[PDB]
């Protein structure tokens, strides 16, 4: 009986609905951060009706049977848990009370649960995973292997700060250490660059470098940021590491190593982050992908007076002309639109009021329309449909403050919408979002679900340490802008860490709850949070998406252009052409005969190519040689050069923009697009998409106006503060409130300035920047500051007034950032997808020869067996070779090389003199053990051994592993090179190599990246063209500029060598927002417009504004473009390689 | 309050040594200058307290008459310890024991509190 | 920024002449004071006279007659800090001839740390009654005809020989 109706209860419409209300409210709860005593009681009912749900679902199912219903279900054991611990915390209770509050924070999970169809997503989820742990074991031994190169040559290295020549006392670098522990005391003895945290790092090497004169380098305390970033160990390298892969302010850390290893080890760098960061990435997202379609198919394949009143209605149903009146109107809204998009800082009345006039005729329109539609369709007619329920709010909305908040008109933005029928892209962006929140819901949802548990769980375990420690990460004792004390907050970092910003809060975390704590968690919400923004992009991607001797000489041109020695002298003249261009930089003053030299080749280079383009006209003939778009390209080049030529031969000539003309000599490399069919290939495949890229890009503006439109609305002309010159501090506002009374305080002080952001929302345009960088996630926190600051126009901003301005970038980075990069990947790929069906299913990033090439390659996938080998005819060749086939042998050995694996990640920075010792000993017993094993298979194989590859590559170690001993040995007897030292026990790492062939699944990876090295190249080449074209460009255009942030000694444009290292930088797009900052200042006082310049004739280091932006702006965008282009060719070769 | 972690009841026998163990924890790093210690006497609960150690940049050992010269300090500060050390006790150091931690830049001030017991 | 760039060593009689010495600083951001001394003496002749000292912002020349009232300051302007420092004169003469020798003193303000350093940069020059283009600069111009002319010769025998050949093809036929 009881039974029945606690089944009859059990089962039941109302009871799923009443246990889920009562978890939604919980959550509420969990929020408070410290909750009134009142709300303990409030705690207590929570927990009762949790014992409730569970004793009828126990009651029920057991029958008193050992709950074998209740129990079964793997979903309940987290449920039975939860109301066991509020009994057990009343019950005695563990010490750790921070600790007891997460593990209330699982009644959020049982959601879950509670929610129809969550439990089929997550376990969905989860069955992601297994696909995706031989990629994860692979990036382990990848990241491992980066992490015992990276430790062998940069342990110690950032180590080094520059430590003052004379002591005062007879004290020595040793004395001095024990006795100062205080920041300031620091500070007298090293260098410390004016502000910074820590003490700047010097260099041995000419390359690297450099300490002020009376400063000497030395390298002793910890290393920079709080000691987190170092070398020294292999858990700390393998935290560097890792740092890289993800890209995380992968900017600083190559900065930093730079400095103190030297400008040589870029090399390392360009290696780890274009083959373990671009590739390793890309691995996880063919995975994924490739994981997501099989069981997206595979479950959707199973599957399949009165009258009078009326006769008014004839004439507008009549006079509605939806021929002419609907067209009319989308024509009027748009202008509307560009009306609202007329906003400044500064703005006189007269402008103004135009403003106000315009909108009221723009509300007259439409208001007249809105009563138009409903009379000829009436109410129920006219309200049904889905846009008419959309305008009429909108015209709602405008008569609502047609007379009478300033947070209520921004929205006025948002009618520009209804373009979207016509368009057709309009309609996929729309298409793409709807998806969302559609079918795509219940794993949208669990993405607010999983982003709502940690921004909680951050809270509760660490929300009491950075109250009490402040002080260990800050000066004024306050707290940082960025911490975890509230639910907002807390879910502000958790927010920041789904976008890759996670090292430079996680430093933070640690040095105010420990370092254990603080790396799991942030662990965990990078790792599992994003596998499930992973997944939602792929899932929403994919399922959106679905006489005459005059002739002879003509011929006898014709033959000399088409001849090998021709096309190929003319080859050599375009890279030494080319090459020339390097050296012009603001050291050319040195070195005077170079000058010289370079001056006068340049004109035998225009006379060749002149000479050459003559032939081109007898060969081809004007209608042939104007058709060629590479001939068009070819006579422009050869025609600035020659207009400078004339003019500078002519003389006379060399006043503004003559010599303007010159710079574009920096287009010349451009030639060189043409001849090597590698790079032609890559600008084929770019061309065929630019029309497809093109829509999405008028999408995005008009997508990205509406949120720049608004953005203007909210802050322009607020950023302005008032600011201490000296170290850049925003006065208090206890004083100096407002701009008027900021003034008043430079009349009596000196040093005060009333400034700008120089990004900013001010004006549509500059909306426009302020978005771009905010989207790309460079330099956008340093204006989010400023618009959460922000209180007036013309009054000091307070800080954190505005607080939940925070929605306005979140919102924008989901809808600006996730959604259109969703739709701006998705159409690219598609596109070239098209690309390869025309040319009869043929890869389009390859040269023909390269395609004979990628067959063979396809050809070592085969397992056809090779002969056994014939067991010798003596015994000692039987008895030695019997044991060498045999399966323990081969485990044996590769047993023994994960054991060396081990010894050499032991290696740390300081290491006493017995460890090295021992660690040498052991590593020549492996040296033997390991030349021991290829002699026995010699003695038995014979001849056979050679035959396989892998036995190849084993017996090649072995040789670089004794004769890099002997090396390392012979260079200590007879010489000192530390530097040298490090690289020649490099080659040990070789054998670490030999761990490959014992696991087959990564041995499958690893084979797909040499399949697309051809692919890759190509691009490769293609992308440094247009690197060392804008290495130029930058070398003539921005030396001189004055060094602010990101540009300083070294990492500057002054010359070759230093450009090409800042471009490489900003590939990634990384701290492109810092390079930026310097070229926009122009005009006192941001820099003074004549400058001397010892050393050389020009004046001024202003930056230009509109060419430097036209510069970083287009880089980034074409680098993104060609990134692309790697996205697509690792993914291709990886379907084809797991395909088989 | 403060971490601070001694024993409540110490029984030690006369003419032993007696090492009055305290631990205090605090979140950062000790300064020299920053970090101060304080130890006081009682011989009863409401009795006056008598300080007879100090940390103020070093050691400072009172020589309270009372002691003679068998109070030692006894711990390392910058690993959170700030023990002492009372030789050969009698029965006259039955009493209570204080230890006061100030540090810089936490404003709260530790307290441990031992009840130490002589034998016979 | 600053670069360090040589001195020009032949000077034309009866025309002004510029001697560069520049000296950089390691790091461009620290700043310091600095001074100049420039001691010449003249060729056939040993030991040093200093003929000029500047130091703040005012020019202290040596009252000798040899470098008397022909010398002008193309240094830093108003920086305090030189980095630049360049002796310019007016009207050369032979007397203007010898080893420049010019020290440099930089007061560089660290921390709590004040450093003071000397480093010296030496110039010669002869005078020489009419400017000679250098070895390099005629050089490369004779040079780059013979090139031209060896290329334009390259395609007129390439042509000769070619149009022979195509024309022989065409009687055959
Ligand atoms: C702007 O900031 C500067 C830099 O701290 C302030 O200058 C300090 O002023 C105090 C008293 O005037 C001096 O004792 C310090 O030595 C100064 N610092 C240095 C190193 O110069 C200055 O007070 C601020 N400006 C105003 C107007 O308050
Ligand atoms: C700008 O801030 C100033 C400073 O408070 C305001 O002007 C006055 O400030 C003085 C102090 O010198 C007070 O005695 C006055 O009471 C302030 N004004 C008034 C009317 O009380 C000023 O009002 C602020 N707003 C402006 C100038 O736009
Ligand atoms: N991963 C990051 N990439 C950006 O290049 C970095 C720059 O920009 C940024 O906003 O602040 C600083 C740093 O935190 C950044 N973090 C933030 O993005 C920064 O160095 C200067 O602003
Ligand atoms: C410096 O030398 C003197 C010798 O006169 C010595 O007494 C003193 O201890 C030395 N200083 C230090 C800090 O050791
Ligand atoms: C500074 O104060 C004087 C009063 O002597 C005033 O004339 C001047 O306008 C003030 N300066 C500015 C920039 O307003
Ligand atoms: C001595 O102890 C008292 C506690 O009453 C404390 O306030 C004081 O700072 C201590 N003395 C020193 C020198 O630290
Ligand atoms: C060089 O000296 C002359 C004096 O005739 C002066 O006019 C000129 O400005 C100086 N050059 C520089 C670069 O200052
Ligand atoms: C050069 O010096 C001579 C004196 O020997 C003087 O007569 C002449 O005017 C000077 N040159 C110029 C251009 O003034
Ligand atoms: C030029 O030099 C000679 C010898 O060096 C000297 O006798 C003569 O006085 C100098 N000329 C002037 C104008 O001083
Ligand atoms: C260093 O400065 C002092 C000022 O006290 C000065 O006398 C001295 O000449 C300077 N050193 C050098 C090498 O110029």
């Amino acid at each position: 009986p009881l039974r029945r109706i606690s089944i009859k209860i059990l089962v039941h419409s109302l009871f799923s609905m009443l246990i889920m209300c009562t978890i939604l409210t919980n959550c509420i709860f969990m929020t408070m951060n410290n909750p009134p005593d009142w709300t303990k009681n409030v705690e207590y009912t929570f927990t009762g009706i949790y014992t409730f749900e569970s004793l009828v679902k126990i009651l029920a199912r057991g029958f008193c049977v050992g709950e074998f219903t209740f129990l079964r279900d793997p979903w309940n054991w987290l449920d039975f848990v939860v109301i066991v611990f509020a009994y057990l915390t009343e019950f005695v209770n563990l010490g750790n009370v921070s600790a007891l509050r997460t593990f209330r924070v699982l009644r959020a999970l049982k959601t879950i649960s509670v929610i129809p169809g969550l439990k089929t997503i997550v376990g969905a989820l989860i069955q992601s995973v297994k696909k995706l742990s031989d990629v994860m074991i692979l990036t382990v031994f990848c990241l491992s292997v980066f992490a015992l190169i990276g430790l062998q040559l940069f342990m110690g290295n950032l180590k080094h700060k520059c430590f003052r020549n004379s002591l005062e006392n007879n004290e020595t670098l040793e004395s001095i250490m024990n006795t100062l522990e205080s920041e300031e005391d620091f500070r007298k003895y090293f260098y410390y660059l004016e502000g910074s945290k820590d003490a700047l790092l010097c260099g041995f090497s000419t390359d690297s470098g450099q300490c002020p004169e009376g400063y000497t380098c030395v390298k002793i305390g910890r290393n920079p940021d709080y000691g987190y970033t170092s070398f020294d160990t292999f858990s700390w390298a393998f935290l560097a590491l890792f740092r890289l892969m993800t890209q995380d302010y992968w900017e600083n850390l190559y900065q930093q190593t730079l400095r103190a290893a030297g400008k040589t080890y870029m090399i390392f760098f360009v290696v780890v982050i274009f083959l373990g960061s671009f590739y390793l990435i890309n691995l996880i997202l063919a995975v994924v992908a490739m994981a997501y379609k099989e069981q997206n198919q595979a479950n959707i394949e199973e599957a399949k007076c009165s009258p009078y009143w009326i006769k008014f209605k004839k004439c507008i149903y009549f006079i509605v002309m939806d021929p002419f009146v609907d067209l009319a109107i989308t024509i009027c809204i748009v202008l509307n639109t560009l009306f609202m998009a007329m906003e400044h800082h500064p703005m006189t009345e007269e402008f103004k009021n135009v403003l106000a006039i315009g909108n009221l005729v723009f509300t007259g329109i439409f208001a007249a329309e809105m009563v138009l539609k409903l009379i000829a369709m009436d109410p129920y007619e006219y309200f049904q449909v889905g846009w008419n329920i959309f305008d009429s709010l909108i015209v709602t909305l405008s008569l609502v403050e047609l007379f009478l908040l300033s947070v209520l008109r921004s929205f006025r933005l948002l009618r520009v919408f209804k373009l979207a029928k016509s368009w057709p892209t309009l309609n996929m962006l729309i298409k793409i979002i709807g998806n969302s929140v559609g079918a795509l819901g219940n794993l949208t949802l669990v993405l607010a679900i999983i982003v709502f548990i940690f921004a909680v769980v951050g809270m509760q375990l660490f929300g009491k340490s950075y109250k009490e420690c402040v002080c260990k990460i800050n000066d004024d004792c306050t707290l940082p802008r960025w911490h975890m004390n509230d639910f907002f907050h807390s879910f502000l970092i958790v927010f920041r860490v789904l976008c890759g910003e996670w090292i430079e809060t996680m430093w933070d975390c640690m040095e105010v709850a420990g370092q254990a704590m603080c790396l799991i968690v942030y662990m965990m919400v990078m790792v599992i949070g994003n596998l499930v923004v992973l997944n939602l992009f792929l899932a929403l991607l994919l399922s959106s998406f679905s006489g005459k001797i005059w002739w002879n000489i003509r011929k006898t041109c014709y033959k000399i252009v088409e001849h090998s020695w021709f096309e190929s002298f003319i080859v050599l003249m375009i890279l030494l052409s080319s090459g020339a261009l390097a050296f012009e930089d603001i050291y050319i003053e040195r070195k005077k005969t170079i000058k010289i030299i370079l001056e006068y080749a340049d004109k035998i280079f225009t006379y060749i190519f002149i000479l050459e383009m003559l032939l081109k006209w007898i060969a081809y003939g004007y209608k042939t040689y104007f058709t060629n778009a590479w001939c068009w390209l070819d006579f422009l080049i050869v025609d600035v050069s020659l207009v400078t030529l004339v003019a500078n031969t002519l003389g006379y000539s060399d006043l503004g923009p003559i010599k303007s003309l010159r710079t574009l000599r920096a287009l010349r490399p451009l030639r060189a697009l043409s001849r090597f069919e590698g790079m032609r290939v890559v600008v084929n495949a770019l061309i065929g998409a630019i029309p497809s890229i093109m829509n999405v890009l008028l999408v995005c503006l008009i997508f990205w106006l509406i949120f720049s439109i608004m953005g203007v609305n909210l802050f322009a002309g607020k950023f302005y503060e008032c600011i201490n010159t000296t170290d850049g501090s925003r006065f208090p506002a206890s004083q100096v409130p407002n701009r008027s009374e900021c003034f008043a305080l430079m009349n009596v002080s000196q040093n005060v300035r009333w400034k700008n952001l120089k990004v900013n929302f001010d004006n549509v345009g500059l909306g426009y920047l302020s978005l771009l960088q905010v989207a790309t996630f460079k330099g956008w926190t340093i204006i989010m500051y400023a618009a959460v600051d922000s209180v007036n126009v013309d009054k000091q901003p307070k800080y954190e007034y505005s607080l939940y301005m925070y929605i306005y970038f979140v919102v924008f980075i989901i809808f600006g950032s996730f959604f259109t990069l969703n739709l701006f990947i998705g159409v690219i790929i598609d596109n070239f997808n098209q690309q390869k069906k025309k040319l009869g299913g043929q890869d389009i990033f390859m040269t023909e020869e390269q395609k004979k090439y990628y067959n063979a390659m396809k050809k070592l996938g085969s397992k056809k067996p090779q002969k056994p080998i014939p067991r010798p005819g003596n015994k000692i060749q039987g008895c030695i070779f019997d044991l060498v086939t045999n399966q323990a042998f081969d485990i044996s050995i590769m047993v023994l090389i994960c054991l060396n694996m081990v010894t050499m990640m032991v290696e740390k920075e300081g290491q006493s003199q017995h460890m090295t010792e021992v660690l040498y000993w052991i590593n020549v017993v492996f040296i033997i053990l390991f030349t021991g094993e290829c002699v026995l298979k010699l003695i038995s194989l014979r001849h056979y051994y050679f035959t396989v590859g892998w036995n190849i590559f084993d017996f090649v170690v072995v040789i670089i592993s004794i004769v890099g001993m002997f090396l390392a040995d012979l260079i200590e007897t007879y010489f000192v090179s530390p530097t040298l030292f490090r690289v020649i026990r490099l080659a040990r790492i070789g054998r670490i190599l030999r761990l490959v062939k014992g696991a087959k699944g990564i041995r499958t990876l690893l084979f797909a990246l040499m399949m697309s090295l051809p692919a890759l190249f190509n691009i490769g080449l293609l992308l440094f063209l247009v690197m060392f074209i804008y290495a130029i460009f930058g070398m003539s255009n921005f030396a001189y500029v004055k060094k602010e942030d990101g540009i300083n000694d070294m990492f500057n444009f002054e010359t070759f060598g230093n450009s090409m290292i800042c471009l490489f930088q900003i590939t990634t797009s990384a701290g492109w927002d810092g390079l930026l900052a310097p070229i926009l200042n122009s005009k006192p006082p941001d820099c003074d417009p004549k400058k001397v310049h010892p050393g050389s004739s020009v004046e001024g280091d202003c930056g230009n504004p509109s060419v430097g932006i036209f510069y970083f702006v287009s880089y980034i965008i074409i680098s993104f473009l060609v990134v692309v282009n790697m996205y697509i060719a690792v993914i291709l070769e990886n379907f084809s390689v797991a395909t088989e | 309050s403060m971490e601070v972690t001694v024993p409540a009841t110490l029984n030690v026998l006369n003419g032993s040594d007696a090492r009055l163990p305290c631990t205090f924890n605090s979140c950062y790093t000790v300064n020299h200058k920053q970090f101060s210690l304080n130890w006081t006497y009682q011989e009863c609960n409401n009795c006056s307290e008598e300080m007879f150690l100090q940390f103020r940049m070093k050691i400072i050992n009172l020589k309270l008459e009372r002691f003679q010269d068998r109070v030692e300090f006894s711990g390392n500060p910058s690993k959170y310890d700030v023990s002492v050390m009372l030789r050969n006790v009698q029965p006259e150091d039955e009493g209570i024991y204080n230890c006061y931690i100030m540090n810089p830049p936490d404003r709260h001030r530790g307290h441990g509190k031992i009840h130490l017991q002589v034998l016979m | 920024g600053c670069v360090e760039v040589d001195s020009e060593t032949e000077a034309v009689y009866g025309m002004t002449f510029k001697i560069l010495c520049i000296s950089c600083k390691r790091r461009s951001e620290t700043n310091a004071e600095t001074f100049t001394e420039w001691t010449f003496r003249q060729k056939g002749t040993e030991e040093f006279v200093k003929i000029l000292r500047y130091e703040n912002e005012v020019l202290q020349l040596e009252e000798d007659e040899r470098f008397e009232g022909r010398v002008v300051w193309n240094g830093s302007r108003g920086t305090k800090d030189l980095q630049d420092l360049s002796i310019f004169i007016t009207n050369v003469t032979y007397n203007h001839s010898g080893d420049y020798e010019c020290h440099v003193y930089r007061l560089l303000f660290f921390e709590n740390y004040e450093h003071n350093t000397s480093v010296v940069k030496k110039i010669h020059i002869e005078v020489v009654d009419k400017a000679n283009r250098d070895m390099a600069s005629i050089v490369s111009e004779i040079m780059m005809y013979v090139l031209i002319v060896v290329l334009t010769i390259w395609l007129v025998a390439e042509m000769i020989y070619c149009y022979k050949k195509i024309a022989a093809a065409t009687e055959t036929a």
